[PDB]
């Protein structure tokens, strides 16, 4: 049975599947910070002179 | 990239309400007015100087 398990584990589609769950979230985390950046980046530049 | 004159007519078209586009990289009256129309400040003349 945990021969089968480990095989399963690491089958092609599985290891994509958990690629892109994984991608999804990097993407989530990194708008969320970058949409911060350009927020705070507009504040800090309108005070320019 | 319009003449300085161009700033005048373009206020012409403000009261006709004609949707306007404008292209930041094509050149100087129009990248200026991309960052201007940005910030609203009451008085910047020495800014826009």
């Amino acid at each position: 049975l945990s021969t089968m398990e480990k095989r399963r584990r690491d089958s092609e589609e599985e290891v994509l599947r958990k690629t892109a769950h994984r991608v999804d979230l990097i993407a989530k985390y990194i708008g969320g910070l970058r949409e911060q950046e350009k927020r705070i980046k507009c504040l800090e530049s309108q005070a320019n002179y | 990239n319009g003449d300085p004159s161009t700033l005048e007519r373009m206020s012409r078209a403000v009261e006709q309400a004609a949707p306007w586009l404008i292209l930041a990289g094509s050149g100087g009256i129009a990248d200026v007015l991309a960052a201007l129309v940005g910030q609203p400040h009451l008085l910047v003349p020495q800014v826009t100087e």
